[PDB]
């Protein structure tokens, strides 16, 4: 997330045992890093190995 | 100065209390406690964690 021009970043390592789909559960996502980038984002891409 | 009736300001805050230790253990990122009232009851020392 990007906010008052500041990128912050979230995590979580979450182990599970049902492959099929997303979990019923609550796992919250603390503020990792913060960074003060301020971007006018408006695109997205993921990359693969 | 700890158990003691002390004018204080951590990172400007300001206020008159009582320092005393506390067990409650703070999330990395967080700074500040709060009470239900919105005010503040637990705070994390600048210059030692």
């Amino acid at each position: 997330k990007n906010i008052d021009g500041y990128f912050k970043i979230y995590s979580k390592h979450t182990p599970i045992n049902l492959v099929r789909d997303l979990p019923q559960g609550f796992s919250a996502l603390e503020p990792l890093v913060d960074l003060p980038i301020g971007i006018n984002i408006t695109r997205f891409q993921t990359l693969l190995a | 100065v700890k158990n003691k009736c002390v004018n204080f300001n951590f990172n400007g805050l300001t206020g008159t209390g009582v320092l005393t230790e506390s067990n409650k253990k703070f999330l990395p990122f967080q700074q500040f406690g709060r009470d239900i009232a919105d005010t503040t009851d637990a705070v994390r020392d600048p210059q030692t964690l």
